């Protein structure tokens, strides 16, 4: 059994190695949201990096969109989520699944 | 729209809240303008239009989370219809009626069960709790 | 006898029926809300979009779903066993009777000094005095002392039938070649209703046993009348 | 109105099941209660006060004088 | 060598959905007839 | 018989683990709470002086050789009855 | 080339859609035995006769739901259709006889159907007792057609078990171990076992009964020094193990829909089902007389009986929260098969907790033979064993046929069912504890308003079986052809396809030892 | 795009139920059912010896 | 579960068909029976 | 006696499309129908003693 904090730094680590393919991420990503918990904002971050060097805008996107859906009835956690990520958003120019319009049917 | 039968064999898109990333691209054959697009995605995304992101999303998805996840108005026509079945089971039962059965037996007439309901409580049927312990025995009516 | 629209037992006219009675009403209990607990955790495991699809370990909840349902048997089968060896206890009887199931009636033996039989058949709806019972009364009741413990003897002439009295909680299966015995105390007068509790043929619904409970000393008279 | 602070992450769904199936057991408590109360204990009084100042002689009298009785007109 | 597929794979035809129509009518309407039929037996019998 | 169980396919550590936790066990603690209700005192019976019971031929090599070895004195009499 | 595929069938799809088919035609037939049933009390009096031809229907019901619709339908059918493509097999390990436990099932049931013509039919009981079930009670052929017919599903059942448990155990892949089979397939071999074991003793009681019945045995006759009550014991040997048959398929059933429509790629507690299988099996063996609370058994005996019977409901409820435990978490697809299952497991729970009572000797006094039992059962086979069949065949139909459902057609008649049982039987408890008997074709005047009431559900349920007729004919006409499914990393049946082509795992899979 | 459901359900939700109600109550008030209620608190006993 | 589109879609008018006959094959040959229950108890 | 198994083997799994029922020979096919004519005559027959048994007659 692990802490928290050395489950989220093996996430981050995994997402960071700079050579990850797509089948890495998607794997990654897949796995990820099977647990009971939504990815802190450092394991997210890392991700959306990790789309960046494989250049696939439409995950980074769907990436948003699977940490609010996996937040359920809990409001909160998402706008904090992308609070924290607003930074790593600007400067990789990912637009939000909302400025998208992706969220309305 | 009449899609292939090797499908079985290889993998395939599946729009699927805890499956955020399937295994294909929605978009399988690209244009030479989406081609175009794919190659603008290999710079900044801030140099991406709006309309050219969800460009990008749309190649990659089918629905999005919120689409994939609406509410059906299938309830209303489900519980319906299963109301109009079962108020048509009860034409076959007016039709049994009508048709299948006889006159019950005599006991239940009115005055036959009046007479019944006395001798029952004359021989305090139930009189704990059942049936007799509802008759006042000394105001000569039911319990109120 | 039943009564119309009734949900549960006819009420106890016997000691035993009573146990019986506040015995269900403990495992009815249990019943219930075991039964409501799983249809409540199945609408809570519908209601949420919160996921958690990857492998669960199941040792540390599987402990609780056995001990918990082992202590509840155990809860049910204490008093569950202690009724029925209550039942079981030797009591020494004041009276003998005897019935004889046939196709389609019953028959009586009263042999402990006088040697009394007789046979018992449904009152036919058509022959029905007014206010009478349909497929319920018998032309000759099973007359019996209140208060007073009395053995039954069940046998058989023919193929099985099964001596029934709902409200003293008796049901006794009548098996040609054996003779099974049960005990009946009846705490009221009154007439007591039972039916035929084993498929027999063709009139397997209209063999209905009655009994008569009454003072001893009207038991006593009735009997001293057979002579 | 500045920083959003945050949340809890980890373990909703955990924390769901744990409150509800507390929830559920002061339920059960409760009920358990109320059956007691309003059945068994019910029951248990329905058939003691019947026989605590019961007359069966007097009981027999009555049904004898209805006629209901064969051997006892 | 047996056919394969959809609707090849039974012993009985899907072809023409009516004519489908009347042999699932047939099979399982005999199943459901058949004891009304041999309680009439009974009864006209003796 | 094949008892009702019924799981091969190459015998082994695992299956045979599963026997002694998933049935054997089971079966002891079930016994073990049979008889934990069962016991308690019964009656021990009037003493009568039968002679094919209490035999004395030698008297034991131990005690006051009138003891059997695991005499206990609420259920085992002597040739003239219970201790006091 | 017809006759060839469909009578002389070696090939585990065309023989499991042939049970399928034939457990389909013996629904009708019992359903229409069961509206005669509630006809008959549908109000007070008279409708057919007196009970000789009310209980000719009521022991034909029985006898076509248990042994023609059930167990060909689970057993044969599911099971034929699906335990090879789960553990990869290119068949079963007897193909040829498995078409002969297939061909043997017409042949009962037509003996069945001759029982019921000839004389005034076997008005027994499904339990057939002697002395009502004897050559004086019942003279002529009636009673010996059914000893037959029994005697022919028996030995079919029995090949079948034989073919399923030497399948299960020796054509896995070599790396794949018991403990790697799916719940579906445990399921079909504990039941292939409890089959072979408990069979041959019903077989040796009717083979007396037969005899009693035509060559002057005494087996059960006391003027021999026979004993009616031995037949009940050999009887209900078989006959307890038999209602774990009927509903051990139903459980792997309800295991795999569950899982799916969960979306987990796993049940709970894999080895804790197992387990409780195995558990329920074993002591389903040991449990039979409390079918025999009333018959005169010494106290100690209905002790132990009482005891025995209720420790079975430790590891059926490690089955119903493991079920609990894999929709826990799970992104839900509320489909009609997923329907059913949840259906199941909350009417099995009701109908599992008033067998519980009825396990408790001192009160199966008052119960036994009376509507309790049969508001028991009917919540077990008609809300437990055909919730579970009524759910795998809308899961699996695509893959047997390869078209769809109409879902919504689906759910409609998925809540006429639940309506029309739910009304059939509750009411039945009430009439249980009350004291009406069971198999009486009429009934005291008291007991009116719940007949009148379970009457009209069974109605409900008519509907709900003629709409399902409709639905798979719509399915047929439309010809929706499947391309994907989901899952089908744990759902391997799937993975050829739908339909399968008719040879698969021609080469097997490759499992590999890590 | 609207689907069977969002342009019929509303009246198969409506018609349903007005005739499954129409129905039921017609069948168990107008044709000679016998419910047998009990007689507490509606029959007058009467003398029946 | 996907699907292509109906070979041969079903309209509303054909499935009101299809469960008519359905319905009246399992309906009229038990209403013939029962209809006549008085014709038959009586030969 | 010899051994002949070689000939039977060579003899079954000669390429002539035959199952295994018939591959013997035209005995097989004798046999085979003589099988089936009595189990298809003998269940005709088995009906018409069920009609026969179905009603009171002797
Ligand atoms: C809360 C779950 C509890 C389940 C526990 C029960 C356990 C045992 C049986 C378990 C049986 C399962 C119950 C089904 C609940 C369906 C949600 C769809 O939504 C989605 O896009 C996917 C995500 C779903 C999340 C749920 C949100 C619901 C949105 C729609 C509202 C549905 C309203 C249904 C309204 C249903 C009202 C009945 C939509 C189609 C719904 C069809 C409902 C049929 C229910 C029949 C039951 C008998 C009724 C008799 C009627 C005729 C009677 C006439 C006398
Ligand atoms: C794999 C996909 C499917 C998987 C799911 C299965 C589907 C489930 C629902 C199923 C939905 C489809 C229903 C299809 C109707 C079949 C036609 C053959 O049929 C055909 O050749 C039809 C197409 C070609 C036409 C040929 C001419 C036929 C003309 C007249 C035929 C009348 C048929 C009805 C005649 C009626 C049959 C009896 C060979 C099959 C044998 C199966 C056993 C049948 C039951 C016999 C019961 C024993 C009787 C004993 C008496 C018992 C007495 C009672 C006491
Ligand atoms: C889907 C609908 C289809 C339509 C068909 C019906 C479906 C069934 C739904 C019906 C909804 C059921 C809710 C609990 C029913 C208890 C009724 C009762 O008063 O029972 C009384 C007892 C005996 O009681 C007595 O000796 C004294 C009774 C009188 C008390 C004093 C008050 C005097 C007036 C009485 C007023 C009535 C009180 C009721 C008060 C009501 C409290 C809830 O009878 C019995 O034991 C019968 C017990 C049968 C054993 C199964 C029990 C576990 C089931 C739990 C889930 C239900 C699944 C339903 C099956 C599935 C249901 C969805
Ligand atoms: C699918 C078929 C099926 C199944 C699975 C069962 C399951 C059980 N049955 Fe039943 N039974 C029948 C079909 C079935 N039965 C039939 C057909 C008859 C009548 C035969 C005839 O006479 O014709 C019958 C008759 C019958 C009798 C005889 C009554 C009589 O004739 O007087 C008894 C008595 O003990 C009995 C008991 C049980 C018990 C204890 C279970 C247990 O296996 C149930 C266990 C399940 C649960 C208990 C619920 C889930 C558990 C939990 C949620 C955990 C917590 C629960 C507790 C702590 C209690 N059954
Ligand atoms: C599997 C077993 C089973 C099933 C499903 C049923 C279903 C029904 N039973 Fe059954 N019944 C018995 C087994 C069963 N019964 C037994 C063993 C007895 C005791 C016999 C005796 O006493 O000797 C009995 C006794 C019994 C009695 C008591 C008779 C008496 O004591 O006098 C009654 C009375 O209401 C009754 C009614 C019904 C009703 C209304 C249904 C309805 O719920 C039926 C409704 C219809 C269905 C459930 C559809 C069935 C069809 C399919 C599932 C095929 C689907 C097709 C495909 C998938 C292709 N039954
Ligand atoms: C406690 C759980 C069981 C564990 C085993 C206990 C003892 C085993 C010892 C050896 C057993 C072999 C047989 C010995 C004979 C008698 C011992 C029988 C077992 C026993 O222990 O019996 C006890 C008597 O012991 C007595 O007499 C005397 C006991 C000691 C004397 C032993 C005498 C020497 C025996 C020599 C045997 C030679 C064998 C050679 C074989 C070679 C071939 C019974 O006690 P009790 O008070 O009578 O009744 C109980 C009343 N409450
Ligand atoms: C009251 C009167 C009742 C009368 C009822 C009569 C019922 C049926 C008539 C039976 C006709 C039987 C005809 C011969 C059957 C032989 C089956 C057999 O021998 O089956 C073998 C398998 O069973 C095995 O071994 C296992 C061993 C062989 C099993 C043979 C069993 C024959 C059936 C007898 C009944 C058994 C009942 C048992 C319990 C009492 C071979 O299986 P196949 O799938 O064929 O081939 C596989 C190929 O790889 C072989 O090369
Ligand atoms: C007085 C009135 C009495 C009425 C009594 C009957 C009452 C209730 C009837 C309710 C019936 C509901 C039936 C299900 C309807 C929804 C089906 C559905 O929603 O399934 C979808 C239907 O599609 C589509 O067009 C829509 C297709 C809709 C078909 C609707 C057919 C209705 C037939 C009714 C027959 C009643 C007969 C009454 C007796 C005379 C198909 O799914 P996919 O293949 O994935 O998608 C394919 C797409 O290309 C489709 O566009
Ligand atoms: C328990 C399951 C059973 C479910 C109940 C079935 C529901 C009703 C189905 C209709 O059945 C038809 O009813 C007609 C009456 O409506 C009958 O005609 C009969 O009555 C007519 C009018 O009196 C005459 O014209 C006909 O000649 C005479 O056959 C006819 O035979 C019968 O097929
Ligand atoms: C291909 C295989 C198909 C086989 C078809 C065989 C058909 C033979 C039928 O012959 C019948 O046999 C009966 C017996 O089964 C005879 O009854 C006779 O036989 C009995 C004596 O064995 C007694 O009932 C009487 O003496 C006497 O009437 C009866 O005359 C005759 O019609
Ligand atoms: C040992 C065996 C298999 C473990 C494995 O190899 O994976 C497991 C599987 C199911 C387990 C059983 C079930 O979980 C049910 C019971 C649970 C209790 O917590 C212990 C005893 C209990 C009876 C368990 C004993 C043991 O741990 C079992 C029998
Ligand atoms: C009702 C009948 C089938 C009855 C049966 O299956 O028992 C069938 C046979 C031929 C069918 C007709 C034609 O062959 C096909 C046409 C298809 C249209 O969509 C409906 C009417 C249509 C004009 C059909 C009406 C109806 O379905 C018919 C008349
Ligand atoms: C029911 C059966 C007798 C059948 C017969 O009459 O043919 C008998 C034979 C052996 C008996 C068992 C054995 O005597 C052992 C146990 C003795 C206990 O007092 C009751 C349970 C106990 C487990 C018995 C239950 C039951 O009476 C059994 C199983
Ligand atoms: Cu006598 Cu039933
Ligand atoms: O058999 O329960
Ligand atoms: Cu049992
Ligand atoms: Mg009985
Ligand atoms: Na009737």
């Amino acid at each position: 059994h692990e802490t928290d904090e050395e489950f989220d730094a093996r996430w981050v680590t995994y997402f960071n190695k700079p050579d990850i393919d797509a089948w890495e991420l998607r794997k990654g990503m897949n796995t990820l949201v099977g647990y009971d918990l939504v990815p802190e904002p450092k394991i997210i971050d890392a991700a959306l990096r990790a789309c960046r060097r494989l250049n696939d805008f439409a995950s980074a996107v769907r990436i948003l969109e699977v940490v609010k859906d996996k937040a359920g009835p809990h409001k909160e956690i998402y706008p904090y989520v992308i609070q924290e990520l607003r930074p790593t958003l600007n400067e990789l120019g990912i637009s939000t699944p909302e400025e998208l319009g992706l969220d309305k049917v | 729209s009449v899609v292939k039968s090797e499908d079985y064999a290889l993998p395939s898109y599946v729009d699927r809240r805890d499956y955020p990333l399937p295994d294909v691209a929605h978009v399988k054959n690209l244009s030479a303008s989406q081609k175009a697009l794919k190659e603008k995605e290999k710079a900044s995304w801030s140099s991406l239009s709006i309309d050219e992101k969800v460009e990008l999303y749309r190649l990659k998805f089918k629905e999005s989370f919120a689409e994939m996840n609406r509410s059906t108005n299938e309830w209303k026509t489900v519980v319906g219809a299963a109301m109009f079945f079962i108020g048509f089971t009860a034409l076959l039962l007016i039709w049994e009626k009508h048709y299948v059965y006889g006159p019950i037996p005599h006991t239940f007439e009115e005055e036959w069960v009046a007479k019944q309901t006395k001798r029952m409580l004359d021989m305090k049927v139930a009189p704990i709790q059942g049936f007799s312990a509802k008759w006042d025995y000394d105001k000569n009516e039911w319990k109120k | 006898m039943a009564y119309p629209m009734q949900l549960g037992f006819q009420d106890a006219t016997s000691p035993i029926m009573e146990e019986l009675l506040h015995f269900h009403d403990h495992t009815l209990m249990i019943v219930f809300l075991i039964s409501s607990l799983v249809l409540y955790i199945i609408s809570l495991m519908l209601t949420t979009k919160l996921t958690h699809t990857s492998t669960m370990d199941a040792q540390e909840v599987e402990t609780i779903w056995t001990i918990l349902p082992a202590i509840i048997l155990i809860l049910i089968a204490l008093p569950s066993l202690r009724i029925l060896y209550m039942m079981d206890e030797i009591n020494n009887p004041s009276l003998t009777v005897k019935t004889m199931g046939h196709q389609w009636y019953w028959s009586y033996e009263y042999t402990d000094y006088e040697d009394l039989s007789f046979d018992s058949y449904m009152i036919p709806t058509s022959e029905l005095k007014p206010g009478e019972l349909r497929l319920l009364e018998v032309d000759n009741r099973v007359v019996l002392p209140m208060e007073m413990t009395i053995r039954m003897l069940v046998s058989s002439e023919d193929v099985l039938h099964s001596w029934a009295v709902p409200s003293l909680g008796l049901k006794t299966d009548a098996i040609p070649g054996r003779l099974n015995q049960t005990t009946l105390m009846s705490s009221r007068p009154g007439l007591y209703y039972g039916q035929c509790s084993e498929i027999c043929g063709s009139n397997h619904s209209f063999m209905p046993i009655v009994l008569e409970l009454v003072p001893l000393k009207y038991f006593e008279k009735w009997s001293a009348s057979m002579l | 109105s500045t920083a959003l602070a945050k949340p809890q992450m980890r373990g909703l769904l955990a924390r769901r099941l744990r409150f509800h199936i507390v929830g559920a057991f002061m339920v059960s408590l409760g009920f358990a209660t109320f059956y007691k109360f309003a059945v068994a204990e019910k029951r248990k009084k329905a058939y003691a006060d019947f026989y605590r100042n019961y007359d069966s002689m007097k009981d027999f009298e009555e049904m004898r004088k209805a006629g209901i009785f064969q051997s006892a007109k | 060598h047996y056919e394969e597929g959809p609707g090849k794979n039974i012993p009985f035809s899907v072809e023409n959905k009516w004519r489908l129509l009347a042999m699932m009518t047939l099979f399982f309407g005999s199943g459901f007839a058949a004891p009304f039929f041999i309680v009439r037996h009974q009864l006209l019998k003796k | 018989a094949s008892a009702a169980k019924g799981d091969h396919g190459g015998t082994g550590a695992r299956t045979w683990r599963f026997l002694t936790f998933g049935l054997a066990l089971p079966s002891v603690a079930l016994c073990t709470l049979n008889s934990w209700l069962h016991s308690g005192h019964r009656e021990r019976p009037a003493f009568i002086p039968y002679h094919h019971l209490r035999i004395r031929t030698k008297p034991f090599s131990w005690g006051d050789g009138n003891h059997t070895f695991f005499h206990n004195p609420r259920v085992n009499p002597l040739p003239t009855g219970y201790e006091k | 080339m017809f006759i060839n595929r469909w009578l002389f069938s070696t090939n585990h799809k065309d023989i499991g859609t042939l049970y399928l088919l034939f457990g389909a035609w013996a629904g009708m037939v019992g359903t229409a035995l069961s509206l005669l049933i509630r006809a008959e009390l549908g109000q007070p009096g008279t409708l057919l006769g007196d009970d000789q031809i009310y209980n000719v229907v009521v022991t034909a019901h029985a006898f076509v739901m248990i042994f023609f619709m059930v167990m060909p339908i689970m057993i044969g059918g599911f099971g034929n259709w699906l335990v090879p493509l789960m553990i990869g097999a290119p068949d079963m390990a007897f193909p040829r006889m498995n078409n002969m436990s297939f061909w043997l099932l017409p042949p009962s049931f037509l003996l069945l159907l001759a029982s019921s013509m000839v004389e005034a039919g076997a008005g027994t009981g499904w339990t057939v007792y002697p002395p009502l079930a004897g050559n004086l009670a019942h003279a002529g052929a009636s009673v010996d057609l059914t000893i037959f017919s029994l005697h022919l599903a028996g030995v079919s059942s029995i090949l079948g078990a034989i073919n399923f448990i030497t399948t299960i155990i020796n054509m896995k892949p070599p790396a794949m171990s018991q403990y790697q089979t799916p719940l579906f397939v445990w399921s079909v071999m504990i039941t292939a076992v409890l089959l072979l074991l408990s069979l041959p003793v019903l077989a040796a009681g009717i083979t007396m009964l037969l005899t009693d019945r035509n060559l002057n045995t005494t087996f059960f006759d006391p003027a021999g020094g026979g004993d009616p009550i031995l037949y009940q014991h050999l009887f209900w040997f078989f006959g307890h193990p038999e209602v774990y048959i009927l509903i051990l398929p139903g459980f792997g059933m309800i295991s795999h829909i569950v899982t799916y429509y969960s979306g987990k790629k796993e049940p709970f507690g894999y080895m804790g089902m197992v387990w409780a299988m195995m558990s329920i099996g074993f002591l389903g063996f040991i449990v039979w007389a409390h079918h025999m609370f009333t018959v005169g058994m010494d106290v100690d005996t209905r002790a132990y009986f009482t005891s025995a019977t209720m420790i079975i409901a430790i590891p059926t409820g490690v089955k119903v929260f493991s079920w609990l435990a894999t929709l826990h978490g799970g992104n839900i697809k509320w489909s009609p098969a997923m329907m059913w299952a949840l259906g199941f497991i909350f009417l099995f729970t009701v109908g599992g907790l008033t067998g519980i009572v009825l396990a408790n000797s001192s009160l199966d006094i008052v119960l036994h033979d009376t509507y309790y039992v049969v508001a028991h059962f009917h919540y077990v086979l008609s809300m437990g064993a055909v919730f579970a069949i009524m759910g795998g065949f809308v899961h699996w139909f695509p893959l047997f046929s390869g078209y769809t459902l109409n879902d919504t057609w689906a759910k409609i008649h998925f809540a006429i069912m639940f309506v029309g049982v739910n009304m059939t039987f509750f009411p039945q408890h009430f009439l249980g504890l009350s004291g009406m008997p069971r198999r009486y074709s009429d009934y005291p005047d008291a007991y009116t308003m719940w007949n009148t009431i379970s009457s009209m559900g069974s109605f409900i349920s008519l509907t709900a079986v003629m709409l399902m007729v409709f639905i798979i004919w719509e399915a047929f006409a439309s010809k929706r052809e499947v391309l994907t499914v989901d899952l089908t990393t744990t759902n391997l049946e799937w993975l050829n396809g739908c339909p399968p082509p008719y040879h698969t795992f021609e080469e097997p899979t490759y499992v590999n030892l890590k | 795009a609207p689907d069977f459901h969002d342009k019929y359900g509303n009246a198969v939700l409506a018609s349903g139920a007005t005739f499954c109600v129409a129905v039921w109550v017609y069948m168990a008030t107008q044709i000679g059912i016998e419910w047998n209620p009990s007689p507490v608190g509606r029959v007058t006993p009467k003398e029946w010896r | 579960i996907t699907a292509k589109p109906a070979k041969t879609p079903t309209s509303p008018k054909e499935q009101a068909i299809g469960l008519s006959v359905t319905f009246l094959s399992f309906l009229l040959p038990a209403g013939w029976v029962l209809y006549h229950l008085d014709n038959y108890k009586k030969s | 006696f010899e051994n002949r198994v070689a000939e039977k083997q060579k003899l079954f799994q000669e390429d002539n499309g035959l199952p295994v029922h018939l591959k013997g020979g035209a005995t097989d096919n004798i046999l085979y129908r003589v099988t089936m004519t009595l189990c298809l005559g003998g269940t005709l027959y088995s009906l018409y003693c069920l009609g026969w048994a179905s009603f009171p007659h002797k």
